[PDB]
RNA sequence: GCCGGGUGAUUAGCCAGGCUUAAAUUUAUUGUCCGGUUUAG
């Protein structure tokens, strides 16, 4: 379940394996027709690997009694979700995050209009600066 | 001259009164009371010998200290009902409260306000007043005095202290069509105009800083409400029609209690328990007894009333 | 977080009333089998299980750039949009600050959390202090919390309100005592420092290792490997 | 900090016989040494280097204040929102002060957006001003820069 | 102390070493902290909640006592 | 339209069974043995 969860966010890979070396352990991937190592990945794939792995480890550790531990409750905060991600991955990260963990509250801050094209109008808050009564202040407006 | 009157009234010699003056700020008892829910609360109460000289001092100072007419707490011929009658015909309501209101009053501000009223007192009067109405927590070297609650003289002092704040906030709220009222450390505003109640939190803060240094607002107990949700003022509900009420749950509480009483299945303790609540509800509404008579008959109600 | 003679009041099915009823009952019985099989424990567990964790609203006064502002958050997803210098991070650190006290009080009661740094208060002349308030709703149970700090150089004191968090944490610890594998809520924060990611041969794993810190940094990656 | 001290001492005078004063300070250091040893010797060499200001003696058109103004206006070109930048001495230490709107900010209080721009531009112009000590406008040298 | 066993006679000496450390710290400066009991030293049995050590010091006819205790993580009551 | 609030009447009655009415995203009932308000012996 952990392996397939990780593979859900990286459709270009085939399988992940743990191979015991003579003196050390190694994680081996396979992209296309070439086997890869964890140190030979790009920055984006490393970021996704660490984020999803940490979330899965926390959820599994906190809910031992559940048959499917990925259904726990909680709150998660993310800042600048679009770090090191191309626009192709920017459009589908949100719905995959929401689909994998359905009972977790999410708070996310973003920077680019690519993600805004795939969000409902009831869950968007827009910050603004307005000077009122001679004092500059920040306001939040629903779309 | 105040020390002479106290000495004459209670027949105190010089030495005994000197000893009482020295040991007065430490004759208090601290205890806990249960909370409705889960928790506890802490109170401090003086002794019997100090209480009846505090009441005498209050009776001596009452006709000389002005008090604003918008404070409906610890006042003669005023209660909750007269507080709620002000907002009974307005739509939007906002509520706020302070933070540790009582223990932020110190003798420095009490004597500062007392000097401005024009009343001149000698050094002896200041010394006796300081050592008689204030509490000293901590060790004997604390040298800090607070009013506390549970002492017969604190409520009047607090009402006298907050006079300027009441006066200044009143004429600001009147000019904008907002109703204002304060009960102990609770403040309420109400109006009919839309989007006018979002400006008062900064105004009250400026007034608090300007007129009584030290006080501050607890920002986690601020409430906005309208006619589409539950509305109540200090424990009395306001129906959308514009009438005071006690609540449907309590009405069925009493109707079921009386019905179970008609079968003779009520303990003697619950009779005295329910009689007071019935009397309070009758005072608040004005027609509860008529409805009860129209439902169960006058013979049973009269027998229940005269019971015990 | 204490006991009472269970003041009657009026009939209700609140989680607090079940908590008080169980506390009152346990003060009499001594046998653990009866307590472990009582119906009050079953009611408390069922109520705790069906309730869903959900933060309700938040307000900020005089903290960093923001002067006075209130937000309401949806229960499943919320997104903030803005440009640089519009206090997008400030909200996230405010929430992490208020959640740290709840994190602290579960490990061991009366344990301090995170305070406000002296350089976070607003730089204007007329300010005196800064405060943050929040509210957590468990279906029909409401809690609130206030954290504040006075500006350096002032001589007027301000305190914190910590009754709600202590009371809520006691329920979790009490349920955790009588149930073998009780669950716990999940709190996490993924700051901008995920860039830094790039032993003594631990042998024991438990659910309380993830409660060491709310933020994610450095050695968590190392431990993930050991766990895998 | 060094460029600022040189700017104040050189162009704005208020130093009199700076070389003679530095030589007298080195003489007092030697007298104290005659009256930690490695640190004292290094400080004496530093005093001699300061006394070599007369030996340097350039005060050319590209003086210290011109370089300071060119650096400041260069940074301010990339940050239109701000107004002015200064170096404030207090509590026996130096700090950077920026003005935004009507509020003065330190350097710790900026966001990551202007932190990145300020660091990158400052380092690039630092190397340009430092490796071409002869050009009238030092931001005219040659080189190659790689950015990811 | 004489005998062989799996728990090891060394651990008793460790307990005494903990107690004396507090006495030394207070001599150096008032209210200086000493040495605490780490969480992994508590017993791993399912029916334990806390661990404690009790010592007494005699000086002619002057008696003093010290108790040092630590509770497991997530305990309902703290010590 | 929907949901959430207000309550006279109804029932071996604090559950439920009916008829009315209200709306910016916007209440989740409070501290006694002191103080003032209601009733009574
Ligand atoms: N003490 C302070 N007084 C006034 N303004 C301050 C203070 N501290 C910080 N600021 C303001 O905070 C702004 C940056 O805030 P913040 O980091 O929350 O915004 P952001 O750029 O959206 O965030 P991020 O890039 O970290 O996600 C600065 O432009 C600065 O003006």
């Amino acid at each position: 379940s952990v392996i397939n969860t990780i593979l859900k966010f990286l459709p270009e890979f085939q399988w992940i394996k743990l191979v015991y070396g003579d003196d050390d352990y190694k994680i081996i991937l396979k992209k296309g027709e070439v086997e890869l190592d964890i140190q030979q990945l790009s920055q984006g794939e490393k970021t996704i690997f660490t984020l999803v792995g940490d979330l899965a480890r926390r959820l599994i550790l906190l809910n031992p009694n559940l048959s499917n531990p990925l259904l726990g409750y909680g709150i998660v905060l993310i800042d600048e979700i679009d770090l090191h991600l191309h626009p192709q991955w920017q459009q589908t990260i949100i719905e995959r995050l929401t689909s994998t963990f359905p009972n977790v509250q999410f708070v996310i801050t973003t920077h680019s209009p690519q993600v805004l094209s795939t969000v409902s109008s009831r869950s968007v808050r827009i910050l603004q600066e307005v000077e009122v009564d001679g004092v500059n202040d920040l306001i939040v407006s629903h779309p | 001259q105040l020390t002479s009157k106290i000495i004459s009234k209670f027949n105190y010699n010089r030495l005994a009164f000197q000893l009482l003056l020295n040991e007065a700020p430490k004759k208090y008892k601290v205890y806990y009371i249960p909370k409705r829910g889960a928790g506890f609360r802490v109170i401090a109460q003086p002794t019997k010998e100090l209480k009846n000289v505090q009441r005498f001092i209050v009776s001596l100072l009452q006709p000389k200290l002005p008090v604003h007419h918008k404070a409906m707490a610890y006042e003669y011929k005023k209660s909750i009902k007269d507080n709620a009658l002000l907002h009974k015909d307005n739509n939007y309501i906002l509520k706020m409260d302070f933070q540790n209101f009582f223990n932020k009053i110190k003798p420095d501000i009490f004597f500062s306000k007392l000097e401005n009223t024009g009343l001149k007192l000698d050094s002896f009067d200041e010394n006796t007043l300081r050592n008689l109405l204030f509490w000293r927590p901590g060790k004997k070297r604390s040298t800090t005095l607070i009013l506390s609650v549970g002492a017969p003289s604190s409520p009047f002092i607090s009402n006298f202290v907050m006079y300027d704040f009441d006066k200044s906030l009143d004429d600001w709220c009147r000019n904008n069509g907002i109703t204002y009222s304060r009960y102990a450390d609770d403040i309420t505003f109400s109006t009919n105009i839309k989007d006018i109640l979002c400006r008062v939190p900064k105004v009250v803060k400026k007034m608090l800083s300007l007129h009584v240094p030290g006080l501050s607002i607890n920002e986690s107990k601020t409430i906005f409400t309208s006619m589409a949700h539950n509305r109540h003022v200090t424990g009395v509900t306001l129906t959308p029609q514009g009438n005071l009420s006690i609540g449907r749950d309590r009405k069925r509480m009493l109707f079921a209690k009386i019905h179970k009483y008609s079968l003779g299945l009520l303990s003697s303790e619950e009779i005295n328990k329910t009689k007071g609540m019935i009397a309070f509800a009758n005072y608040l509404e004005g027609d509860f007894l008529l409805r009860l008579q129209k439902k169960y008959g006058c013979e049973l109600i009269t027998k229940f009333l005269m019971e015990g | 977080m204490w006991s009472h003679p269970q003041f009657e009041k009026i009939n209700k099915m609140n989680l607090e009333t079940c908590y008080v009823d169980f506390l009152e009952l346990e003060s009499h019985v001594i046998n653990e089998d009866y307590l472990k099989e009582s119906v009050e424990l079953q009611k408390l567990i069922s109520t705790l299980n069906e309730s869903k964790f959900h933060l309700n609203k938040i307000g900020i006064h005089d903290f960093k750039r923001i002067r006075e502002l209130q937000i309401s958050l949806e229960d499943d997803l919320t997104v903030f949009v803005g440009d640089n210098g519009f206090g997008k991070s400030t909200i996230l650190d405010a929430i992490a600050i208020v959640l740290s006290w709840l994190r602290s009080n579960i490990e061991k009661e009366s344990k301090p959390g995170t305070y406000i740094k002296s350089h976070e208060v607003n730089n204007s002349v007329d300010v005196e202090y800064a405060s943050i308030d929040a509210n957590i709703k468990l279906k029909d149970f409401n809690t609130s919390i206030l954290i504040t700090k006075a500006k350096e150089g002032a001589y007027y004191s301000r305190n914190n309100e910590l009754l709600g968090v202590k009371k809520l944490a006691s329920i979790y610890r009490l349920v955790n005592k009588y149930v073998d594998n009780a669950s716990l809520p999940l709190m996490a924060y993924y700051s901008i420092a995920r860039s830094y990611i790039g032993a003594k041969t631990k042998t024991v794993w438990s659910k309380f290792d993830v409660y060491d810190e709310i933020e994610f940094d450095r050695n968590d990656f190392t431990d993930f490997f050991q766990w895998l | 900090v060094f460029l600022h001290n040189r700017a104040s001492q050189e162009k704005l005078s208020e130093s009199q016989t700076t070389i003679n004063a530095l030589f007298s300070d080195i003489q007092s250091l030697k007298a104290t040494l005659t009256q930690v040893i490695k640190g004292l010797e290094l400080s004496l060499k530093e005093k001699l280097n300061y006394m070599k200001s007369l030996q340097s003696g350039e005060h050319k058109f590209n003086n210290a204040v011109s370089l300071y103004d060119s650096v400041i206006n260069t940074i301010l070109k990339f940050l239109p929102e701000f107004q002015w930048i200064k170096l404030v001495y207090g509590d026996d230490d130096y700090k950077i002060i920026l003005k935004k709107g009507e509020v003065e900010l330190d350097i710790q209080q900026l966001s990551q957006g202007e932190k990145t721009i300020f660091t990158l531009v400052g380092d690039l112009a630092r190397r340009l001003i430092l490796l071409n000590p002869n050009l009238s406008n030092p931001l005219l040298g040659y080189g190659i820069v790689l950015i990811d």
